[PDB]
């Protein structure tokens, strides 16, 4: 699950994680398996995830024109 | 009166989960702002009371 996450923290939404394309990324319901007070942590760890997404969709996507947009984003992806 | 009869360490472990910040938690269920002990948690030792007392100072935190 560890190594799940951590895609999901980096760009790729799975089963465990689902994507919604208003909300963002969030865990999908309860599972047995893991406890049901931890179901809170990630949502506020994927307040995160959903930033990073949203960065490089709009990243990639360039988008309005003009090379003070193209070196912002160039820049974007340094800091 | 039925009680859920939690273990022990697990209330550590919620104990510390309330010293992050983190909320919805089994234990210490705000209800206004105001972090406040469920009324179920007992422990097979300390009379289902002293745990609401110990419990009550964490809280404050």
């Amino acid at each position: 699950m560890i190594h799940e996450l951590l895609l999901a923290l980096s760009g790729y939404p799975g089963s465990i994680f689902t994507w919604n394309k208003r909300s963002g990324l969030q865990v999908s319901q309860d599972f047995p398996f893991l406890h049901p007070s931890e179901t809170s942590v990630l949502n506020r760890l994927c307040r995160l995830g959903t930033d990073y997404i949203r960065f490089t969709e709009f990243i990639e996507q360039y988008t309005l024109h003009g090379i003070y947009l193209r070196a912002f984003c160039t820049g974007l992806d340094s800091v | 009166d039925d009680r859920v009869l939690v273990t022990e360490t697990q209330v550590i472990r919620e104990t510390l989960w309330l010293l992050s910040g983190v909320k919805k938690l089994f234990i210490f269920q705000l209800i206004d702002g105001k972090v406040t002990v469920r009324n179920n948690i007992i422990v097979t030792h300390l009379t289902h009371s002293c745990l609401r007392s110990v419990l009550e100072q964490i809280a404050a935190y």
